[PDB]
RNA sequence: UGCCUGGCGGCCGUAGCGCGGUGGUCCCACCUGACCCCAUGCCGAACUCAGAAGUGAAACGCCGUAGCGCCGAUGGUAGUGUGGGGUCUCCCCAUGCGAGAGUAGGGAACUGCCAGGCAA
RNA sequence: GCUCAACGGAUAAAAGGUACUCCGGGGAUAACAGGCUGAUACCGCCCAAGAGUUCAUAUCGACGGCGGUGUUUGGCACCU
RNA sequence: UCCUCCUAAAGAGUAACGGAGGAGCACGAAGGUUGGCUAAUCCUGGUCGGACAUCAGGAGGUUAGUGCAAUGGCAUAAGCC
RNA sequence: GUGAAGAGGGAAACAACCCAGACCGCCAGCUAAGGUCCCAAAGUCAUGGUUAAGUGGGAAACGAUGUGGGAAGGCCCAGAC
């Protein structure tokens, strides 16, 4: 054979879904480029995570001009 | 003999041969040969099926080919152990689900047509049926 | 070109396969400001029935409870491969 | 409001979910008339098992 | 088109502006009026609003459209400002280049009190 | 109160395109010059400043149109959770879920907060 | 300061032969034979373009199809 | 040994001497931030100049680009100054 | 899921297939899968049909006035086949 090789799978996806309550700082979403966006009081990270900036349940949205997945946290 | 002028892969999965057929109204001509059974044709059987028909309606009226193989057919060479890669491409096959209009026909008789296609069913491995095209 | 067809009370894949595997099958008339209706009917006539071209164009009188309701062939299911029908849509 | 399940069949080939349910019903063996109050949960662990418990 | 190239040569300061949650003074310029408007955190709803259109402010100065004219307005948005009680704001600039009338509107806002 | 403009949103194509009209009282647009503030890796084209002779051409806003895009049932079909069954590569039955495409049709948006002008 | 790249790195430092061999084990793993399978092989059959002075099916049969057998070449490694 | 896709059965994970490709760096501007900008590819006209160098307008709109394979992502631009 | 590590009944015999989880005893009864003419426990049971091959009790392409159901389509008293 010429192949045979492959990388070690990088635990990649929605960590926490929308409606758990999560601690400020929390991982919402490890992902490689922005499939989601960071909304309200979420941060994004250099690697493109999406974290929690504030304690409070995590809230899908689907907002914007060009239709985008959006996640904001609530109190 | 038919095949894809280059293709993104060079070997595809095996599969799973399931469902029923998409290509099933008799589109362009006024008759057709309706795949019944299901199965699988080889890039060999649906050229010796064609000139089956060819050469029975003659120069005169239209034919069709509405299948086409685009799935290559790995086969490991004799006295070779199993493992140590995928096997080569041999043949090229077109998967075939029941209702599958195979052939098309055009400007002939509807008695000619029949005793054309039968001589092409008779090449195939699948069985087959005789359609027209029914307006709507 | 008079079909009689009864009215439909279960539908859905259990009930549809029941009805198909009792030498009839469903179809449905709508159009216009009306709701639409669903129709229960004999196989073997319309099997008959479509053979002919004027089917796929003139206007059919389907009577159902009585009412005769005039409509048109707009859209039609052929089986896959055995030459039998599985649903037609009536446009009003 | 209650209604009175029994078991018509083994939980031995089962799935480990269909296990669980007989255990959430109450039903221990075959032949086993258990009786709990009616509500849509209970209805849906009856619906979850129905191949194997019978309502009276 | 300039207007849908300035539009977007803005939306990355409302965008960021609106995540902080900071009470913005948006100013619109035009070859003829300038305008001003302190608009509520949530973006919606506006608390001041004052420009050259306005006849209070048009009737004293000679021409609504230079660096005397948007510094009467910077005055009159801030005066104002003060009176609500808006103290700390934010300025989006609103893809206009900050330089001319749009400056001598903030220093005006700067000078008459508004805190930014 | 309605009729119109300007800024800032919500809503993101039933909200967008093309085609047919229409507005300059104020507003907005081009427009009128360039000691200066600033500007072009050449160019007041752009950005910028100082203006009021002109026009509604372009751009923009509004009204009308189905040529498209877009939305989209009901019914059926495919798929499939669970217990069965067969002629078992593939299907089928009971029961629960139920698409996509296509069809009838809907369809040139819909609203909020301040500001200005006109009929009041 | 290490292609310690055999990349969780045995030493700072290491290649071969044995038919002269030997011990410990394995049917956890090959060679014979058996088994399971039947791509291949051998044996049938299906369609009929042509050959046969004319005339497919006396004798043949292209391009293709479907079976049987376990006589071949194999695959698997289930017994030893 | 490390990265990317599928296999992988709609969270993660998941093998085979299964299917295809890459890496063992690069950069004091290719980082920072501020302030700007918009592409491909054609059409027509134009000196040498021609299909294609540079210019003008029109068409398309992200087919572009992203220091490097593939994936996911970017006009608020992460793109190019 | 089962065996491994689970006996018991069935599938002729048959770890994994179907039924069902053995604490011990009894010369009690009711049922599961699967069965009911004899080997061998229990229906030569009842109703309306089908098969004529020992099919049941291995198999394909393809072949044929085999034989049952249907739903249609070609002609008559000017008398067709
Ligand atoms: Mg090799
Ligand atoms: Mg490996
Ligand atoms: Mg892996
Ligand atoms: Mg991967
Ligand atoms: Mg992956
Ligand atoms: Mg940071
Ligand atoms: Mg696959
Ligand atoms: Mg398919
Ligand atoms: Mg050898
Ligand atoms: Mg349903
Ligand atoms: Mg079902
Ligand atoms: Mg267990
Ligand atoms: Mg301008
Ligand atoms: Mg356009
Ligand atoms: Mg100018
Ligand atoms: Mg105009
Ligand atoms: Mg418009
Ligand atoms: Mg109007
Ligand atoms: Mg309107
Ligand atoms: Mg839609
Ligand atoms: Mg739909
Ligand atoms: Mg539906
Ligand atoms: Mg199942
Ligand atoms: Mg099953
Ligand atoms: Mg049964
Ligand atoms: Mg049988
Ligand atoms: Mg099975
Ligand atoms: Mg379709
Ligand atoms: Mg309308
Ligand atoms: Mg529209
Ligand atoms: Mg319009
Ligand atoms: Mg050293
Ligand atoms: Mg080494
Ligand atoms: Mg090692
Ligand atoms: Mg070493
Ligand atoms: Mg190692
Ligand atoms: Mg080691
Ligand atoms: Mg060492
Ligand atoms: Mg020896
Ligand atoms: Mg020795
Ligand atoms: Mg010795
Ligand atoms: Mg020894
Ligand atoms: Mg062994
Ligand atoms: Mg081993
Ligand atoms: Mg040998
Ligand atoms: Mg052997
Ligand atoms: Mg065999
Ligand atoms: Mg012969
Ligand atoms: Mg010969
Ligand atoms: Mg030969
Ligand atoms: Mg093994
Ligand atoms: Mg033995
Ligand atoms: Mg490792
Ligand atoms: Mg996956
Ligand atoms: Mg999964
Ligand atoms: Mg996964
Ligand atoms: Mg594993
Ligand atoms: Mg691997
Ligand atoms: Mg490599
Ligand atoms: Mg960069
Ligand atoms: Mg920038
Ligand atoms: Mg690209
Ligand atoms: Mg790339
Ligand atoms: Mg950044
Ligand atoms: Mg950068
Ligand atoms: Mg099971
Ligand atoms: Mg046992
Ligand atoms: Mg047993
Ligand atoms: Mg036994
Ligand atoms: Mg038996
Ligand atoms: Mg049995
Ligand atoms: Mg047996
Ligand atoms: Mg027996
Ligand atoms: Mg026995
Ligand atoms: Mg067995
Ligand atoms: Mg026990
Ligand atoms: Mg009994
Ligand atoms: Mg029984
Ligand atoms: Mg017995
Ligand atoms: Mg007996
Ligand atoms: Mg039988
Ligand atoms: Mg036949
Ligand atoms: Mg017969």
């Amino acid at each position: 054979t010429r192949n045979g090789r492959d990388s070690e799978a990088k635990r990649l996806g929605v960590k926490r879904f929308g409606g758990e309550s999560v601690l400020a700082g929390s991982i919402i979403v490890r992902q490689r480029g922005t499939k989601f966006h960071a909304g309200a009081n979420v941060g994004c990270g250099r690697d493109h995570t999406l974290f929690a900036k504030a304690d409070g349940k995590v809230k899908f949205e689907v907002k914007g001009p060009k239709n985008r997945k959006f996640i904001s946290i609530e109190a | 003999m038919l095949q894809p002028k280059r293709t993104k892969f060079r070997k595809m999965h095996k599969g799973r041969n399931r469902g029923l057929a998409q290509g099933t109204d008799v589109s362009f001509g006024s008759f057709g040969l309706k795949a019944v059974g299901r199965g699988r044709l080889t890039a060999r059987q649906i050229e010796a099926a064609r000139r089956a028909m060819t050469r029975a309606v003659k120069r005169q009226g239209k034919i069709w080919i509405r299948v086409f193989p685009d799935k290559p057919i790995t086969e490991k060479p004799l006295a070779v152990r199993m493992g140590k890669g995928k096997g080569n491409v041999e043949y090229w096959v077109a998967l075939i689900q029941p209702g599958k209009v195979l052939y098309e026909m055009d400007g002939v008789p509807e008695e000619l047509a029949r005793e054309a296609f039968k001589l092409a069913a008779a090449k195939l491995p699948i069985k087959t049926t005789f359609v027209t095209k029914t307006v709507m | 070109f008079t079909i009689n067809a009864e009215v439909r009370k279960e539908q859905g894949k259990g009930a549809s396969r029941r009805l198909r595997a009792a030498n009839k099958f469903p179809a449905i008339i709508y159009g216009g400001k009306e709701a639409p209706l669903a129709i229960e009917l004999d196989h073997d006539k319309v099997m008959n029935m479509q053979a002919k071209a004027e089917f796929y164009s003139e206007v059919l009188t389907i009577v159902v409870d009585g009412k005769e309701i005039k409509v048109k062939a707009q859209d039609v299911q052929r089986h896959p491969y055995k030459p039998k029908l599985q649903h037609i849509d009536f446009v009003r | 409001k209650t209604i009175k399940i029994t078991q018509t069949r083994s939980a031995i080939g089962r799935l480990p979910k269909h296990k669980a349910t007989l255990l959430g019903l109450g039903l221990r063996r075959i032949g086993h008339t258990v009786e709990r109050e009616d509500t849509p949960a209970i209805r849906g662990m009856i619906n979850a098992v129905s191949f194997m418990v019978k309502v009276e | 088109d300039k207007k849908s190239a300035r539009i977007r040569r803005a939306t990355r300061a409302r965008r960021k502006l609106q995540e902080l949650g900071a009470t913005r003074l948006v100013v619109h310029r035009t070859p003829r009026h300038i305008y001003a408007q302190v608009i509520a955190p949530n973006g919606s709803e506006v608390l001041v609003a004052a420009s050259t259109v306005e006849k209070a402010i048009a009737e004293q100065l000679k021409y609504t459209g230079n660096k005397d004219a948007a510094a009467a307005v910077g005055k009159a948005v801030a005066e104002r400002a003060l009176e609500k009680g808006i103290k700390d704001v934010s300025f989006d600039r609103s893809g206009f280049q900050y330089h001319g009338r749009v400056q001598a509107l903030a220093d005006a806002a700067r000078e008459a009190g508004l805190q930014f």
